[PDB]
């Protein structure tokens, strides 16, 4: 899991 | 069970596979995996649990096992329908794995199932953690990779220290066994990246979706755009993986005719130097969306920040061109009409071509600078020389200055009878005694010297991590920020002796002393002046040692040239001696441990750690096994105080004559030149000092190793796991530094784990109940930071934990320490290991003893030394300075009886019974400066 913009 | 067996035969495709499965009937499979994970509550790179999975092994004719798996996974229903749009549109590339989307029943309801066909058993991910993370107690995952690519067979385990260095240097071939693998997932990468831009899809590549043949999958977190228009976010994949490229040798193919291993190597003509469209076209080649400018000649880079991240390409690309074409670059001049041939420039393996800014090719009569810069030079040297195969060593050898090899030998040492019997006649040196002889002068053969100089053997080219790397020198340069430096004139230099040795060729005409009085004042600023904007290359010297000690291999030291340390000392002076006059700091260069001044440091390094516990570590072949980016990055560290005094042109010339004089240079060992790989010279001016900074960054380094590979759903602490969040961030997120969170890391570095340092001694003060937690470094770190940053192992016995602090440190300075009472106070007090003084006392260089009475200050110092041995508990231990006093007494009356037999003078008792009694010596350990 790796993500763009978690905000 | 017909579901298992139904589900089995479905998993089988169109394909033909004979699958079997994986000790599971319809539920998942549950294994233990390195991820690499970013998701608004926890960062990190680190070891979790995988749960919902089902793995079935592929068989082949003869139905043995085979290392291809078909993974299927259950999921929610929108999940599936997004990976399935996403693959329709990347289904065509090579790089791409296979996908089955199907749907199954497990009960009344109907589940969605993807099946990807032919994957290995670990991943790229598997594969980095387990060499950046090694422990021989554990290295199940390493051995199993090694044997099923046929690196080697499964009894090479079998030997002990197969995974040493230094012990077993054949491990590098096994790790070479594995570059091809890596080269071929690199050329992979670039592909799949080149069809994500052209489908219109943007999403980050981590390393645990890639499998061990270059394919790709798991695309859950992807996004779609327009086509033509797609972004992939390629900058923790290639960072994290870096370290490895270097250990497998991973562009060995590159120096072959097609690229291929089974044909020749690549021809090169030996007059080329330049290489400088090969950099690019590798850099293309193997980092193409690597977003950030490369400069091949770091000449041009912008600033400190930049050169390394360059330098970094660098070290990688060098490896491939011939080993001939880097060093200095000479041309032909004219003076008065005669040709010499002299250098203008020089080709670093780091840093690129450099070209000198000010030379002229026809001059009338040189000067006295100009005499001394031509002579320093190894171009007139190594020109006018006799070409050299020596076939002792392994290093790169250059010419022959003369007809014949010298070979030195090192003499043993002479025997103190008197001081030997006055023991014995004491009750020294009995049968049982815990007080016995073990430091001697050992003595040396003729080739001796050039087996210590083939120690360089150890010095292998390392890539770093460079986004780590950028972060822990802003934090290891907080360390360095209450001194100031800067420039000094010549007419402000000290120089503690003039009467040395001024190197190769300048010894032979006089010592230091006749070099700073031949050279004015003005004479020495023009020679400063001039390395701001051109490269003097250096010679230097190697000499045998001769000294005491417990061992019985030779010691050497470098002896460099005047030239280069006389323009070193007027550019780094003033920062050396601020550092030496500040008490209470990291560093403790300059503080005695008279006079109190060891209870001082340790009330300091204790400081107000919370569960204290003492620690001190060891560095394997510390000056031989280096890696250049670290002496570069040390350089650049104690440079950063120029901000003023020097342009930025002037700092990079500055940078390149430190490289060029005492990183990687001409040896003279015998009478023969030699080419040095790297590592630190120690002799140079900066020695001590740049010692404790790459000690530092060695430190922070496993601190930020400690953190970040600790799972982030098990720390209780909100504050420490909103810590972990934003250090992943300012590693592999941002661009540009940080200021706040550098000081609230440096801050809570400052509470938990705090240092006290010595030019690579050193002692650590640290809360225990953080470290059991993996929020702070432990040994277990710092042996595997050594592991993949500095290619030793670093053995745990030669390692110390401290659980009380009523004991002081182990050993810190080959001292030892104890918890005294003096005058209603208790305090720390040091002492040395009683065979060293006993040692001194015996064994010496001829007439320095074997005549007490020439020398009666030998044996008061001595004394000084043992001083403290008075308040040991063990007898054997006080009785030492006893038999000092006593022999003072004996050799002074001895002197005096002299002088009135045979001459009538008669001398006088007046002060010198305070030598015998010990008053004199009490008062050096108390706490108020005398002198
Ligand atoms: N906080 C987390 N959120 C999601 N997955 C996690 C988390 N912590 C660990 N993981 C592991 O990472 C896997 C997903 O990898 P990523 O790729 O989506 C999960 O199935 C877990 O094994
Ligand atoms: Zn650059
Ligand atoms: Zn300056």
């Amino acid at each position: 899991n790796n993500e763009l913009s978690p905000v | 069970s017909a579901d298992a067996q139904s589900f089995l035969n479905r998993v089988c495709g169109v394909s033909a596979a004979r699958l079997t499965p994986c000790g599971t009937g319809t539920s998942t499979d549950v294994v233990y995996r390195a991820f690499d994970i970013y998701n608004d509550k926890v960062a990190g790179f680190a070891k979790f649990l995988k749960t919902n999975c089902c793995r079935f092994q592929e068989k082949d004719e003869d139905d043995n096992l085979i290392d291809s798996y078909f993974v299927v996974k259950r999921h929610t229903f929108s999940n599936y329908q997004h990976e399935e749009t996403i693959y329709n549109l990347l289904k065509d590339c090579p790089a791409v794995a296979k996908h089955d989307f199907f749907k199954f029943r497990i009960d009344g309801d109907m589940v969605p199932h993807i099946s990807r066909q032919r994957l290995t058993k670990y991943t790229m991910a598997d594969l980095v953690y387990a060499l950046r993370h090694f422990d021989e107690g554990n290295c199940d995952t390493l051995k199993e990779i090694l044997v099923t690519y046929n690196c080697c067979d499964d009894d090479y385990f079998n030997k002990k220290d197969w995974y040493d260095f230094v012990e077993n240097p054949d491990i590098l071939r096994v790790y070479a066994n594995l570059g091809e693998r890596v080269r071929q997932a690199l050329l992979k990468t670039v592909q799949f990246c080149d069809a994500m831009r052209n489908a219109g899809i943007v999403g980050v590549l981590t390393l645990d979706n890639q499998d061990l043949n270059g394919n790709w999958y798991d695309f859950g977190d992807f996004i779609q755009t327009t086509p033509g228009s797609g972004v992939p976010v390629v900058d923790s994949y290639y960072s994290l993986l870096m370290p490895i490229l270097t250990l497998t040798r991973a562009l060995t193919a590159e120096s072959h005719v097609d690229t291929d291993l089974t044909k020749p190597y690549i021809k090169w003509d030996l007059l080329k130097y330049d290489f400088t469209e090969e950099r690019l076209k590798l850099f293309d080649r193997y980092f193409k969306y690597w977003d950030q400018t490369y400069h091949p000649n770091c000449v041009n880079c912008l600033d400190d920040r930049c050169i390394l991240h360059c330098a970094n390409f660098n070290v990688l690309f060098s490896t491939v061109f011939p080993p001939t074409s880097f060093g200095p670059l000479v041309r032909k001049i004219f003076v008065d009409g005669v040709p010499f041939v002299v250098s203008t420039g020089y080709h670093f393996r780091e840093l690129g071509v450099v070209h000198n800014q000010d030379v002229n090719l026809h001059s009338s009569r040189l000067s006295f600078k100009e005499l001394l810069v031509y002579a320093a030079d190894p171009a007139m040297h190594a020109a006018s020389g006799n070409l050299l195969l020596d076939k002792r060593t392994t290093c790169f050898s250059v010419a022959a200055l003369t007809n014949n090899v010298a070979f030195q030998t090192v003499k043993p040492g002479n025997f103190n009878k008197d001081f030997y019997d006055f023991a014995v006649s004491k009750g020294f040196f009995k049968e049982g005694s815990s007080v016995e002889l073990k430091h001697f002068f050992f003595a040396q053969d003729g080739n001796a010297a050039i087996s210590d100089y083939d120690y360089y053997r150890y010095n292998l080219p390392t890539m770093c991590d460079i986004r780590q790397l950028l972060f822990v020198v802003e934090v290891v340069d907080k360390y360095f920020d209450c001194y100031d430096g800067g420039c000094i004139n010549a007419n402000q230099v000290i120089v503690n002796n003039l009467d040395k040795s001024a190197g190769f060729p300048f010894n032979k005409w006089g010592k230091a002393r006749l070099y700073y009085d031949s050279m004015s004042y003005e004479d020495q600023d023009a020679l400063f002046a001039y390395t701001k904007r051109n490269v003097i290359p250096t010679i230097t010297q190697m000499n045998l040692k001769y000294a005491i000690s417990a061992k019985n291999r030779a010691r050497t030291v470098a002896g460099v040239s005047i030239c280069s340390t006389m323009t070193n000392r007027q550019f780094h002076q003033k920062l050396l001696k601020s550092i030496a006059a500040t008490r209470g700091a990291t560093v403790v260069i300059g503080t005695s441990k008279f006079y109190g001044g060891w209870h001082n440091m340790l009330k300091t390094v204790y400081s107000d750690v919370e569960n204290p516990h003492l620690m001190g570590w060891d560095y394997p072949k510390c000056d031989r096994a280096m890696p250049n980016m670290l002496r570069i990055m040390a350089s650049l560290v104690l440079a950063r105080k120029h901000t003023t005094c020097c342009s930025l042109s002037h700092r990079f010339y500055r940078l390149a004559n430190e490289c060029a004089q005492v990183l990687s240079e001409m040896v003279m060992c015998g009478g023969s030149l030699y080419v040095k790989p790297g590592g630190t010279s120690s002799g140079d001016a900066t020695t001590a000092y740049a010692n404790s900074v790459f000690n530092i960054c060695q430190a922070v380094t496993a601190n930020v190793n400690a953190l970040l590979s600790t799972d982030g759903n098990k720390i209780a602490d909100k504050y420490v796991r909103n810590l972990q969040h934003r250090l992943y961030e300012c590693l592999y997120r941002n661009r540009d530094v940080d200021t706040d969170f550098v000081n609230e890391f440096y801050a809570y570095l400052r509470k938990h784990f705090s240092m006290m340092i010595l030019s690579d001694d050193a002692v650590v003060c640290f809360n225990s109940t953080y470290a059991s937690q993996g929020l702070v470094a432990s040994i277990k770190n710092f042996k595997s930071v050594l592991y993949y940053q500095n290619n030793v192992f670093m053995s745990e016995a030669k390692c110390w934990t401290e659980t009380d602090l009523t004991k002081g440190p182990h050993e810190f300075c080959s001292q030892h320490t104890m918890l005294v009472k003096q005058g209603d106070d208790y305090v720390y007090l040091p002492y040395p290991d009683p065979s060293r003084i006993l040692g001194a006392g015996c064994f010496v260089d001829d007439i320095v003893k074997t005549d007490g009475t020439l020398m009666i200050e030998r044996f008061v110092s001595l004394a000084i030394d043992a001083y403290p041995l008075t308040k040991h508990p063990n007898q054997e231990y006080a009785d030492v300075f006893h038999l000092y006093l006593q022999y003072i007494r004996k050799l002074h009356d001895e002197l005096t009886g002299h002088m009135l037999d045979m001459y009538s003078v008669m001398l006088t008792n007046d002060n010198t019974s305070r030598y015998w009694e010990p008053e004199f010596y009490e008062a050096m350990y108390t706490p108020h400066t005398v002198l």
